[PDB]
């Protein structure tokens, strides 16, 4: 027996860092009664098999960390010191501040006279770091208080993936899962540094390569990923659409597309209306004065039955696939090479290797993340790759898909729970001010008259009614609908998102902010604006593991505490191994984890903090009365607690849902109190509650399916690694989305050796089928109104096809693709200066991660083994730029933009080379964003001092991956 | 006895192994600074038994050869370190003949530490300036005695790290060398008949580290 592990109890957990979702084994002293003594990998877990990267391997140091918060701290207005306070003081006073601010700001009706019942003077940020049950409860607390400004990591992360992939396929999530990568014939890693940022993924990537896959890395930098790939090609930051449109042209010109898949399963055959056109970089319907498109100009031509017209011959000039060929004909190799910097030879090599996967018995996959999302064209970057995958028949297949790699351990779950301003849990839209009734809300859902179109969102009334019953079980759904706040129908949606929240805050329009498990003083683009704007708050509640740049922004760089009136409450929460609950990984696997040690010192799990705070608000309303108290007073919080604490188990069962009365549904009889077995059995009439329809099926009368640790598989399942009995994925355990597209009209797989589903002896075997129906009876994309993979996607803010636009700060003021330089509807704030081919800021700036740190480094800058490996902010530059500026390797340099400046250590490397753009060498400056002024000594500050608060018009994500800077040697 | 086979053709320099070694032993961190490299700590030391060394070599066309070397004691079949320690005081360096581990004891404080380091053809031993004790990788010998993998082998995400009985591990090393040579024609095993940590280098081992091989 090992001395180290003697008299220690073993429990399982899931890594608190990235969305791979690796399993842990925790040992806790004194048979569970003491501190953690050891944290390492779970050998039985099917994803990591005991492996951990340096972040997972250091969780012991994170949890058992003498720098962790111990109890609440209070910073009075104009004070330079924290005062330790009790939980009771902190939460009593926070309840007073919430209520004072709500009672003064609450609006029953908007200026138009429409009911909105909202509090506009409080915002909340966070958090993908909380458990799923905590995320769900948190969003419901905030909406009961009337908030609409509710955001988190997702906004500044994978927000553009959701509309990009929902436009394309019907859903926003990663389509496949980590184990499935080993099934791929060609893995393109592009806009991702997976060997550093999803390290255990490389177990499965390299297994693909062992079985004959080609691995391709396309990145402005040569990284630790590039070192292990077969093909490495550079690409200039912000030049993805040229590269991807060139591959569309290549596939169409060479007839490398999967003809039958494209004809049957994509919208290739649909006829676009005569009002659609594109000229000189603008689609039809551009309103120059309002910087907006009239998207009605992009509509399909409809038949007399109101179904889009189709030409199965693919001959009509207005067929999607003919308009697609016409759009991408400009993307020839010479023009793509000239704008990307990528040689024609390397473009041909990558295009040939990847487009080879258009064969039915071959599968290509894309692994992407922030290199694609964090742009003013983030949605369109992703759309272009979704279109490629559809042309090649890679959607729905093993080893294929769009592997949009989620970031935080539960950013999939926090998005699923609606911690974004535009969505309730389960991707039901937040009502706008014109949806005056639940009937008017439901009438917005598109209907189909195509009998082969499943159009599954027609079930939305069941999900919204069951959600309103989860919150307000005593009320009819139509009555409860009036409790929840509404956004103004008249406004751009981006007015409600992260960047505009900070702009409003800088104008003094917010009294209070919750920084709940986020560090916006470091993680938000244009961090100088953020740090200044937080001093215009009356109060800030920061919930986090350590004191940090956000909690303590009032004593940050250049700040005078004596001039800053913001009252701050710092509330220390528990680490992941100190609580129970679920996290949803990038493949939508909802995994249950257990407590090892008790909470450190006087720290609390987020669920208890938010429930105790909310109960204090409810008690204060009982004492005083106030603004429209009903939504607060009536909220069903009985179901969230057991033994006077937050109950992960009870909240998870409520999220799944249960029957409030005896009900007959799907000709089955259910009893009051039974769990809902799946979302198929939810009702619109108030019989069922379900906090989140996607969770209906996760926690049934059979028990907690998220807690399953069964690696049992049928032969067909084990051939591709579905592990359907390991945890539970939404929706209803469909591990590979869109898997009806993986079979022909008879239900035979395109690629039998890697079948996902297969029609055998009158049933679908393998994965859970994504949409019920016999073979050939339904279009395969069941969440799409029309049923098809969309090559042409007319719901996007800057058009139905991707088109190259330069980054909003760019090295050239020419675009060879068209007259249009920038995204003509981009999110931007008037007055904010942009460096466009400015010789004062002549270098491309981009920001990215290293294996050893996490996020803003709030967590990992406290972990001595990770600081040891990567102690300081660095600046990566080529030898050629180093020579131009007289910078030696290891020298101190100053990187500057229009918005800020910071010092870093130069890393001079051949891993970065010039980008030859129209014959002219363009130099880049790379920075990590893991550093901040609080800790460690000489670590440096945030790269977000440099980044622009401007970006994608669809989702408001900032362009943190492509801006402009200068670099200069520091002589000190 | 046991053996590591370390397939450096699979290494992503994640440093999982570097952190896992410290977590298992509860080792302290060094004071480090960035001097123009991801590599850190820059060297083995009394508190650092494994560091991943990073070396960049120019290659024609885009990209480089980025060579990663997770350095540790090689657990020599016949360790010179022990021969030298034994000149000053026996019992400073002992062998586990079941596992093959070579093990430093606290009696290293009473031998000439610089001479013991000089005797190592891999330049592995490191001396504590305060106590004069020597440290290095101890093969996670107590884990191995208890039927577990070494911490750095268990943690590795890529199949770079492999551990098992010497006959199976040398057969695996020769099989993998033949396969990797299809892509990396200068691939070689490091001193495979002399050591219990057998590295597969993708090119001249001295490009990975000056003391990569004897
Ligand atoms: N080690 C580590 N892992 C993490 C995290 C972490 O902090 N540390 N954070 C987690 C989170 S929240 C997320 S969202 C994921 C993000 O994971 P990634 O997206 O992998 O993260 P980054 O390193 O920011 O960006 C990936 C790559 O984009 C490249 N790049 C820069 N500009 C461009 C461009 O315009 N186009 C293209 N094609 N590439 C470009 C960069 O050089 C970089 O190598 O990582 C998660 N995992
Ligand atoms: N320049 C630039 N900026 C970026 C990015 C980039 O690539 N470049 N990446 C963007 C992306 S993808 C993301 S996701 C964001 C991240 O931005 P933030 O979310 O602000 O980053 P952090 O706060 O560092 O990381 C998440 C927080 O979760 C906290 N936490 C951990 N466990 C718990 C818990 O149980 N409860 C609570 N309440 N808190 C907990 C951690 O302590 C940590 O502070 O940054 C974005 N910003
Ligand atoms: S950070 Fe990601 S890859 Fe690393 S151990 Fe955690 S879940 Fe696994
Ligand atoms: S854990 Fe494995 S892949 Fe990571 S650096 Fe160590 S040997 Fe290389
Ligand atoms: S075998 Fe054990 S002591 Fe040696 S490097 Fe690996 S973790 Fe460290
Ligand atoms: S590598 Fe050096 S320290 Fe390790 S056993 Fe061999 S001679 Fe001794
Ligand atoms: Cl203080
Ligand atoms: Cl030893
Ligand atoms: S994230
Ligand atoms: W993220």
């Amino acid at each position: 027996e090992l001395q180290k592990l003697q008299w220690a109890k073993q429990t399982t957990s899931i890594c608190c860092y990235c969305a791979v979702g690796c399993g842990l084994i925790v040992h806790t002293a004194k048979d569970g009664q003491g501190r953690a003594v050891n944290v390492e990998g779970d050998p039985d877990h099917p994803i990591n098999e005991g492996s951990l990267c340096p972040k997972g391997a250091s969780i012991f140091q994170l949890g058992e960390n003498d720098q962790r918060g111990t109890q609440p701290l209070y910073r009075a207005p104009f004070s330079d010191t924290w005062k330790p306070v009790t939980w009771d003081f902190a939460l009593t006073e926070i309840a007073k501040r919430i209520k004072k601010t709500r009672d003064a700001s609450f609006t029953e009706k908007n200026a138009a006279g429409d009911l909105v019942n909202r509090t506009e003077a409080i915002a909340s940020f966070g958090s993908a770091a909380m458990d799923n049950e905590e995320c769900w409860a948190y969003g419901n607390i905030l909406r009961s208080l009337g908030l609409v400004y509710i955001e988190h990591q997702a906004r500044i992360x994978h927000s553009p993936t959701v509309p990009a992939l929902a436009e394309s396929f019907g859903r926003g999530a990663m389509t496949n899962h980590w184990n499935d990568l080993a099934n791929s014939d060609c893995i393109l890693i592009m806009g991702s540094n997976a060997a550093e940022n999803h390290p255990i993924a490389f177990k499965w990537v390299l297994r693909a390569k062992d079985k004959g896959a080609t691995l391709i890395h396309v990145d402005p930098r040569f990284t630790r990923t590039s070192a292990r790939c077969d093909v490495y090609a550079p690409i200039r930051s912000g030049a993805d659409i040229p590269f991807l449109g060139g591959l569309i042209k290549y596939i169409l010109d060479n007839k490398l597309y999967f003809t039958d898949y494209v004809r049957e399963y994509t919208n290739a055959s649909l006829i676009v209306g005569e009002k659609f056109s594109f000229k000189d970089g603008l689609f039809s319907g551009y309103d120059a004065a309002n910087k907006k498109y009239d998207k009605s100009m992009w509509a399909f031509e409809l038949d007399a039955n109101g179904v889009p017209k189709r030409d199965p011959a693919l001959k009509h000039p207005r067929c999607v696939i003919n308009l697609l060929k016409k759009h991408y004909e400009r993307y020839n190799l010479d023009k793509v090479a000239a704008i990307t910097g990528t040689s024609k030879e390397q473009l041909q090599q990558v295009y040939k290797a990847y487009a080879a996967t258009g064969k039915p018995d071959k599968a290509g996959t894309i692994m992407y993340a922030m290199g694609w999302t964090q742009h003013s064209v983030g949605v369109q970057n992703i759309r272009a790759m979704a279109m490629i995958q559809l042309l090649l028949g890679n959607i729905g297949v093993a080893g294929g898909g769009v592997n949009a790699l989620r970031g935080e351990s539960n950013v999939q779950g926090s998005t699923d729970q609606g911690l974004l301003a535009h969505i309730w849990p389960g991707y039901n839209p937040v009502p706008n001010s014109k949806a005056a009734t639940l009937e008017l809300y439901n009438a917005a859902t598109p209907q189909s008259k195509d009998p082969m179109s499943v159009n599954w969102w027609q079930n939305r009334p069941k999900y919204v009614a069951s959600y309103l019953k989860a919150l307000y079980p005593d009320e009819e759904p139509a009555a409860a609908y009036d409790y929840l706040p509404r956004i103004d129908a008249g406004r751009k949606l981006t007015d409600y998102f992260w960047l505009n929240i900070f702009e409003k805050m800088d104008k003094g329009e917010f009294k209070g902010l919750f920084a709940w498990g986020m560090n916006p003083a470091c993680g938000g683009a244009n961090a100088n604006k953020n740090r200044k704007a937080m001093g215009k708050l009356e109060w800030l509640v920061n919930v986090n593991l350590f004191e940090n740049e956000t909690s303590s922004f009032w004593k940050g760089p250049g700040m005078n505490p004596a001039e800053i009136g913001t009252e701050v409450f710092f509330l220390p929460c528990c680490v992941s191994i100190e609580k129970e609950g679920s996290v949803a990984n990038s493949g939508r696997w909802m995994q249950w984890r257990y407590r090892g040690p008790k909470p450190y010192a006087e720290t609390k799990p987020d669920g208890d903090i938010m429930l105790d705070m909310f109960k204090k608000v409810r008690e204060l309303y009982a004492k005083e009365g106030g603004a429209y108290p009903a939504p607060i007073a009536k909220l069903n919080i009985a179901d969230w607690e057991e033994h006077n604490e937050f109950s992960p188990t009870k909240v998870a069962k409520l999220m799944n849902g249960y029957f409030l009365k005896d009900t007959e549904v799907g000709g089955k009889q259910f009893k009051k109190g039974q769990q809902v077995p799946s979302f198929a059995f939810l009702t619109a009439d108030g019989s069922t509650c379900s906090g989140n329809w996607l969770h209906a099926g996760s926690f049934t009368d059979a028990g907690n399916l998220m807690a399953r640790r069964d690696k049992t598989q049928t032969p067909e399942q084990a051939r591709i690694g579905l592990f359907p009995n390991w945890s539970f994925c939404w929706p209803v355990n469909r591990r590979i989305l869109y898997n009806r597209a993986s079979v022909d009209k008879t239900g035979k797989p395109w690629n039998p050796a890697k079948a996902v589903i297969e029609w055998k002896d009158g049933k679908w075997v393998g994965d859970v089928v994504d949409g019920g129906g016999d073979p050939g009876t339904k279009h395969p994309f069941i969440m799409q109104t029309h049923g098809f993979g969309a090559l042409y996607g007319p719901g996007r803010e800057e058009g139905p096809f991707p088109e190259h636009y330069e980054p909003l700060e760019c090295p050239v003021s020419k675009n060879p693709f068209s007259k249009q330089l920038h995204n003509p509807v981009a999110f931007q704030i008037e007055g904010e200066k942009k460096a466009v081919a400015d010789p004062r800021y002549p270098f491309i700036g981009t920001t990215y991660r290293v294996t050893e740190h996490w996020q803003t480094g709030l967590m990992t800058r406290r972990c001595a083994w990770l600081v040891e490996a990567e102690p300081q902010i660095f600046c990566e530059i080529s030898k050629e730029l180093a020579k131009l500026r007289g910078i030696g390797n290891g020298d101190t340099v100053k990187v500057s933009s229009l918005r800020g400046a910071l010092e870093a250590v130069a890393i001079v490397t051949e891993r970065i080379r010039p980008f030859k753009i129209e014959g002219v060498d363009v130099h880049m400056v790379g920075l990590p964003w893991h550093y901040g002024w609080m800790v460690p000594k000489n670590g440096g500050d945030t790269a977000n001092l440099l980044t622009p608060s401007a970006g994608d018009p669809n989702t408001g994500i900032p362009e943190t991956k492509a801006f402009m800077v200068d670099v200069r040697k520091v002589w000190s | 006895g046991k053996m590591f086979f370390v397939d450096l053709s699979r290494c992503t320099a994640c440093r999982g192994c570097q952190i896992a070694c410290k977590q298992w032993k509860n080792l302290p961190a060094e004071e480090t600074r960035n001097t123009g490299s991801h590599q850190n700590p820059p060297d083995l030391s009394y508190v650092t038994l494994k560091t991943v060394r990073f070396t960049e070599k120019s290659r024609k066309g885009p990209g480089i050869d980025w060579l990663f070397f997770p350095e540790q004691c090689r657990h020599c079949v016949e360790p010179p370190c022990k021969g030298q320690a034994d000149v000053d005081l026996e019992g400073a360096v002992v062998k586990d003949e079941t596992t093959g581990a070579v093990l430093f004891t606290e009696l290293t404080a009473k031998v000439d530490g610089e001479s013991v380091r000089s005797a190592c053809p891999y330049d592995i031993p490191r001396i504590d300036p305060v106590t004069k004790r020597l440290s290095k990788c101890d093969m996670c010998n107590d884990r191995v005695q208890n039927g577990l993998l070494p911490a750095c082998v268990k943690t590795c995400p890529t199949g770079t790290m492999n551990f098992g009985d010497e006959q199976e591990m040398l057969a695996l090393a020769e099989k993998r060398l033949a396969e990797v040579k299809k892509t990396y024609p200068g691939a070689v095993l490091g001193d495979p008949n002399d050591v219990r940590v057998v590295y597969l280098f993708t090119r001249d081992p001295k490009d990975f580290y000056e003391h990569a091989v004897a």
